[PDB]
């Protein structure tokens, strides 16, 4: 458990000082840790978020996570831990905002002062 | 019995999936691994939501 | 016909016309010669331009030998080192691509004078100035391999 | 003629669709300045026919094999994306310039210069021959293209480890 | 096997590209008049479901047209940008329009219609 715990802090830690940071992440799941240490059903849970889900559209997706906590009973903790945490409309409005944050992108740089998106000119 | 526990931790996938949580599938295996420790996972909610915040910092 | 251009407007033409020489592409007045690169300015043209116009092109003439240098030593037989030399002293001069984007947009709004142009390019000058020694002093002799990493050990 | 007439035309010869005609696209007035930098640019165009050309004059024999289709099927994949840049740069001709495009399209000058002259290394190669003569070309070092052919390997070399996972055979 | 007839005087930077575009509508007036055709009885069971199934797609080709126009009242639809929102269509209706052409060259009913389509994303 001691271990476990320094597995998880290199996850969560992006690829890129690597050495130090994971010293100092370190304490931030642990000063995080025992604050709620010092201060209802499982399945439940999911039926709750499970009709947000029919509501707004995709029955089947909903008709799914209902289908595989009926496989996964025949381990309760660990769900617990995860509920913690116009089909062609949508096309052309998606390739358009591309060419909206592609000629945007690139003009903020293009027409700004001499050497400010530049990180060689930063030197 | 390693051929079940891969089984049951590749359904838990999806469902972290469709649930639209950052958890890649390296990550998962850390935490699935802990909670069946047996922490409490009302706080593991808050080491992630926050190293995931000072690795914002950097950038 | 710049001798019937007045002085202070005829300005306005060397400074877009030498806004392209440090691309590449060969200019107006300011052209490029055959194969180093030697350049030919003026016969008809203001003395107090041609001392500085002099005092520009070093850039240029850096910057020719330096997109050369990544159009051959990136050929395979030449090893997995003269390579990833050529990758990345290629991020710099796209870099040195948007530093003369950025001049032309400000140079329309007609911000952009000759003499201020000669302290916005500094930057480029002494890195441009860097990447043309190296890759004409890996050239002269043969490296590929370890050889060329002891030069990078040795040469802001 | 105009600089902004020139950017209208070279947003078209990045194509293939030709004041710029048609091996270099030879424009045909303007100022030398003009010319020079239009040349290369053009030419940039011209390199998307070579590689047009394969992935339409195979995509119509039917005895070219599985492995030389998950190939002409993966250098589509790499077009589009080349088909999306084009679609940004022709939103703003509405202001781009020639000296603002050779940094725009820098980078697709060597993506476009890799599978232009990957696809002439395996000319006649079909089958696992050619999924052998797309991984020649890994040992290269530069890390922006053994980091692109070694993708275009992973979905070539799919098929063959179909047949492996299930070598001249004999009817 | 339709022909298109554009305009004597049009600017040629649009002439060569239009005729990029009509080869997704060549392979369609191919595709609709398969279906409103092998639908008759007098060709089967099977000439019947894959005209049907065939259908899906045609209903799914109309959609996408949709979503264009109302995308083209504000004025974000450019020709260059029109190239690239078909794709998905021109290779989809490139493989029926083949299908379509090859069922009904030599003339299959039944299981000579379910063999043509286990040899032929």
């Amino acid at each position: 458990i001691t271990q476990l715990f320094d597995d998880l802090c290199e996850a969560l830690l992006p690829a890129a000082n690597r050495k130090r940071a994971k010293r100092s992440l370190k304490k931030v799941a642990y000063n995080a840790l025992f604050t709620n240490l010092f201060q209802l059903p499982a399945r439940n849970k999911i039926l709750m978020l499970s009709f947000d889900l029919r509501v707004g559209g995709l029955g089947p997706k909903a008709d799914r996570l209902e289908e595989l906590v009926e496989e996964l009973e025949a381990v309760g903790s660990v769900l617990d831990l995860l509920v913690q945490l116009m089909d062609v409309q949508s096309l052309i409005s998606r390739e358009e905002c591309l060419c909206h944050s592609m000629i945007q992108e690139t003009l903020q740089v293009m027409e700004a002062a001499p050497g400010t998106g530049l990180p060689t000119v930063g030197l | 019995n390693l051929n079940a526990v891969r089984e049951t931790m590749d359904v838990l996938l999806e469902i972290s999936r469709i649930l639209n949580t950052g958890l890649d599938m390296e990550t998962l295996s850390i935490c699935v691994r802990l909670c069946e420790q047996g922490i409490n996972p009302e706080a593991l909610s808050s080491v992630i939501k926050e190293l995931r915040k000072a690795t914002e910092a950097l950038k | 016909l710049p001798g019937t251009l007045p002085l202070a407007s005829q300005e306005s033409a060397v400074v877009e016309d030498l806004l392209y020489v440090l691309v590449g592409v060969d200019g107006r007045y300011v052209s490029a010669q055959p194969l180093s690169r030697t350049f030919l300015v003026d016969p008809n043209l203001d003395l107090s331009i041609r001392e500085l116009v002099h005092r520009i092109l070093p850039v240029a003439a850096s910057y020719s030998a330096v997109t050369r240098f990544i159009e051959e030593k990136s050929s395979f037989e030449y090893g997995q080192v003269n390579h990833a030399l050529a990758a990345a002293m290629r991020t710099l001069v796209k870099e040195h691509l948007i530093l003369v984007s950025q001049l032309e947009q400000l140079h329309r709004q007609g911000l952009l004078s000759l003499q201020k142009l000669w302290f916005y390019i500094q930057p480029a000058m002494r890195t441009m100035d860097i990447l043309a020694s190296l890759a004409t002093s890996v050239d002269k002799g043969e490296c590929l391999g370890g050889s060329t990493l002891s030069l990078l050990h040795d040469r802001q | 003629i105009t600089e902004a007439a020139l950017v209208r035309d070279i947003l078209y010869v990045f194509q293939g669709i030709d004041n710029i005609k048609m091996n270099c696209y030879k424009v045909e007035n303007l100022s030398r300045s003009l010319r020079d930098t239009a040349v290369r640019l053009s030419e940039l165009g011209w390199l998307h026919n070579k590689i047009r050309r394969y992935t339409d004059q195979r995509s119509l024999d039917r005895s070219f094999g599985l492995v030389g289709q998950s190939f002409c099927a993966a250098l589509h994949q790499e077009l589009r994306e080349y088909y999306r840049l084009l679609s940004v740069l022709h939103s703003q001709l509405q202001s781009l310039t020639l000296r603002r495009l050779l940094v725009w399209t820098y980078d697709p000058k060597i993506r476009l210069k890799t599978l232009a002259a990957l696809v002439d290394h395996c000319q006649g190669r079909k089958g696992g021959e050619l999924a052998s003569a797309v991984h020649a070309y890994t040992k290269t070092g530069d890390p922006y293209m053994r980091s692109l052919v070694q993708h275009i390997l992973s979905l070539v070399s799919h098929p063959v480890l179909s047949f492996l996972y299930r070598v001249a055979s004999d009817p």
